């Protein structure tokens, strides 16, 4: 009863967003060819690209910042 | 992640640490205790943990989940494809963070360079 | 002659794609169980259907 | 390899030879034991436990012999 | 060889067969390593959450009492 | 009688059923996986051959 | 107050399937039996597990089961070198105090864990978090030499070498980005736009065919005839590609009293 | 390697026509020694004794082919 309001926190709802779109993000992904070559998904690379672009920032210096709270593994 | 069906055995082993175990190839052998008839090619059973699986999935197709899977050749290899992947997962990371703990990285005992030696 | 399916292949061009066939089939060793056949084989006889491992019924019930 | 198998099976095979040559030693065996008999019938029970002895180590060989068999067979 | 259901999936062994010759299996082998170093970073880029969510802080004092286990000894 | 008749015809029969990659590639065209052969490929007993020691031209 | 029961016991409704793992007849025969009568029998036993009473594991014939351990090379010679292959045998052999010691954890995995520091030392380290917070850095020198002083030496250096290795890390997980978010040659100038409506299955079996000649019924009514012609099309062409080969290169690892380079293995010996 | 393998096993077959012949040796031997018992029993022992002692001499051949098998099959 002390801790449950922490669930109303938007962050929660972020955290469910950023998984749904992995979700249709790697469901969009597809092989496009098979040549044995890197190009087999060649358009997979923009959609993955797109959703990496969606939650970082490429031109800097570090794209990926490290914080305590943040993914390592 | 491994690209390739075959490994160098010594790059998965430390330099700077007691080897206690390694990162074998598949055990072919077990493929041979499968009383029943199957369908395996030779182009599958190289890849890391891969035969192990399929090995499975063939024990839980002829057998089922109850009564019948519970044979020392079915119940081993389930136990070999869990622990395979559970391995190549650690070896995988610690090849991706700790390079440096393997033989043949350049960094486990580092080369100076010759402005270093003072000639 | 080359027959058509559900399963097609990945090139834009007909050329690109005459050319695969070409590839494919001109690698193509027939093996016949029937004598008087130029190409025959009692043993060794090549099946001509691939085998897809996957889960059955009872696997999935 | 895989002709490797179809020889194995061949040989388990073979094993059906000292079957055969057991058959005829066995045979042969009881013929001169029944001449035997009549020879000096006083003694019947010592030349039956003999008779069947003679026997018991034909069946050694065969079994020797399928053990052989299904051992190269598997191994 | 981390990332394996990842990497088994797109060399397509969940619906069809890799071919059997060693130059175009080896090459199948490295047409993925593009799309690892992008599903890894997709990984990496989760958002945080409370910890305080279904984990009590250990480091709470409530819990220097360093209590132990009553048992009963059948 | 063409192939009794011949010298190499005993070794390139031979050579290729002791490679045992290739018989496991035989192995799997007969149970129904068969693809086309690169050049490379093609030569995959020449390769054998070398190592053993022959004298092979035409890699 | 009924004890509780784990979910395993919803599967099978019983706390006596005599589960043995040995195929023999004799073995399986009186399972079937000593678990149709495990109600009404003393000499029952549990596989089952419960609140109120623990259970057994697996059962070998009279003895117990658990897997053959995943092969490990690892291994120590007394007498004599026994060159241990464990892919050479399907179950691993006893050990013999005169052949051959194997690894430990003969069921173990490999993980990474952590030290947990001293609660004092904790404590120092959320008052300077709080302190931070609220009053800022400048004003937590008070608090950072207690860190400094109460925190026992070993604790100082894990919480300076926990940085080095993030920042390890921190670069490994950036050039992937880089490489993974660079523009190859065969995608410059393609953007979402271009992308194609498909999904995973698109590029399955079903509907991409795969790279051989008996995935499907394409290639099942092509005769002697239609091969020969097609092996006269590829010399054709290969009229036109066969011009160019690649230059031999020198060999880098000439020399055999030098470290040789791990370069890529030939395909074929 | 594979292709020798193929005829060591099939060697390791040929073992087993000994143990055919050791077969018919054992059925024939035990025939005379009842034969040869009934014409002169009161010295059965000394016969007895020579029988087994005969049958030594066939598994000799027996044990010898074998030896002679396993190390060609990997020799
Ligand atoms: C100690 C003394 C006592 C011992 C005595 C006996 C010793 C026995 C052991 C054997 C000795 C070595 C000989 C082994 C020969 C191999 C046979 C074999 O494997 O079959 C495959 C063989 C070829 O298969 P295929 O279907 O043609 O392949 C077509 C594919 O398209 C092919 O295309 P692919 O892309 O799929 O390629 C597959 C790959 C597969 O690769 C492999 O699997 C390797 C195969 C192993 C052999 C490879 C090395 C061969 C090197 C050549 C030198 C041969 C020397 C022989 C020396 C003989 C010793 C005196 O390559 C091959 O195809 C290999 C071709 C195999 C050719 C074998 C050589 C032919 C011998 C020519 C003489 C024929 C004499 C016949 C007389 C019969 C009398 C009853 O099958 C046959 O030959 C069929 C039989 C012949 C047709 C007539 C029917 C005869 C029926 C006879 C019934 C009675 C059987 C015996 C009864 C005995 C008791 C009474």
């Amino acid at each position: 009863k002390q801790n449950e309001y922490l669930l109303e926190h938007e962050d929660v709802k972020r955290y469910v967003w950023w998984y749904e779109d992995l979700k249709e993000t790697l469901a969009r992904v597809h092989r496009q060819a098979n040549n044995h070559k890197a190009c087999d998904f060649k358009d997979s690379e923009i959609i993955l690209q797109d959703f990496i672009r969606r939650y970082t920032n490429p031109k800097d210096n570090l794209p990926i910042k490290f914080h305590p709270q943040g993914q390592t593994f | 992640t491994i690209f390739a069906e075959t490994w160098e055995a010594s790059e998965y082993q430390y330099r700077n640490k007691a080897n206690l175990k390694t990162l074998p190839v598949n055990h072919l052998g077990k493929l041979a205790e499968l009383k029943f008839d199957f369908v395996e090619y030779k182009a599958h059973q190289l890849i890391a943990c891969h035969l192990y699986e399929r090995m499975t999935i063939h024990c839980m197709n002829q057998y089922g989940l109850f009564k019948d899977f519970y044979r020392p050749e079915c119940l081993d290899a389930q136990y070999y494809f869990k622990t395979c992947v559970e391995l190549n997962a650690a070896y995988g990371i610690q090849k991706k963070f700790f390079p440096e703990h393997f033989v043949g990285s350049p960094y486990a005992r580092p080369v100076p360079q010759f402005q270093q030696l003072g000639l | 002659p080359v027959k058509e399916g559900q399963a097609k292949l990945w090139f834009s061009t007909k050329e690109e794609a005459d050319a695969y066939d070409d590839k494919m089939i001109s690698n193509i060793e027939l093996k016949s169980q029937d004598y008087e056949d130029e190409n025959f084989s009692p043993v060794f006889n090549r099946k001509t259907q691939e085998y897809f491992l996957e889960p059955s019924e009872k696997f999935k019930s | 390899m895989l002709l490797v198998k179809a020889v194995k099976v061949l040989v388990m095979g073979g094993c059906m030879l000292p079957i055969a040559f057991g058959a005829l030693g066995t045979g042969v065996l009881f013929a001169g034991f029944n001449v035997a008999l009549s020879r000096n019938p006083e003694e019947t029970e010592s030349l039956f436990n003999n008779t069947l002895m003679g026997f018991a180590l034909i069946e050694t060989f065969i079994f020797m012999s399928i053990g052989l068999g299904f051992f190269v067979l598997f191994a | 060889m981390d990332n394996y259901f990842t990497a088994i999936t797109l060399l397509g062994l969940r619906d069809q067969n890799l071919p059997p010759f060693k130059d175009a299996r080896l090459q199948r082998y490295k047409s993925i390593k593009k799309m690892i170093d992008l599903i890894e970073t997709t990984t990496k880029l989760a958002p945080p959450m409370p910890v305080e969510l279904f984990m009590l802080n250990p480091t709470d004092p409530e819990w220097d009492d360093d209590m132990t286990y009553p048992t009963i000894t059948h | 009688m063409a192939f009794l008749s011949g010298s190499a015809t005993y070794d390139q029969l031979a050579d290729y059923a002791s490679y045992n990659h290739a018989m496991d590639v035989n192995q799997d065209q007969q149970a129904g996986l068969d693809s086309w052969m690169s050049e490379k490929d093609k030569n995959m007993v020449k390769y054998y051959q070398r190592s053993l020691g022959k004298k092979v031209e035409g890699i | 107050k009924a004890p509780g029961q784990i979910y395993a016991y919803d599967i099978h409704n019983t706390h006596y399937p005599y589960v043995n793992i040995k195929q023999d007849s004799q073995t399986q025969l009186l399972a079937s039996f000593r678990r149709s009568i495990a109600s009404i029998n003393p000499f029952s036993y549990r596989q089952v597990p419960s609140q109120d009473r623990a259970a057994f594991g697996l059962r070998w014939g009279n003895a117990w089961y658990a897997p053959n351990p995943y092969p490990n090379g690892i291994h120590f010679d007394r007498v004599f070198p026994t060159h241990y292959d464990p892919l050479a045998e399907t179950n691993r052999t006893k050990a013999n105090l005169q052949l051959i010691k194997y690894a430990p954890g003969n069921y173990s995995t490999l993980v990474v864990t952590s030290e947990k520091l001293p609660r004092p030392c904790i404590r120092t380290i959320q008052n300077y978090r709080r302190c931070q917070m609220v009053n800022g850095t400048e004003k937590c020198n008070s608090e950072a030499q207690d860190i400094l002083a109460i925190c026992p030496n070993w604790a100082l250096d894990h919480m300076k070498e926990k940085v080095r290795f993030y920042t390890k890390a921190l670069a490994i997980n950036n050039q992937t980005y880089i490489r993974a978010m660079q523009v190859e040659e065969y995608n410059q100038g393609r953007t979402v736009a271009d992308v194609a409506p498909k999904t995973w299955i698109h590029g399955t079996r079903q509907h991409l065919r795969p790279d051989t000649m008996w995935a499907d019924d394409r290639y099942t009514n092509i005769t002697q005839t239609e091969i020969n012609e097609a092996i006269k099309r590829v010399e054709a062409r290969k009229a036109r590609e066969h011009e160019k080969k690649p230059v031999e290169q020198a060999n880098v690892n000439a020399n055999t009293g030098e470290q040789p380079v791990r370069v890529e293995k030939s395909l074929y010996p």
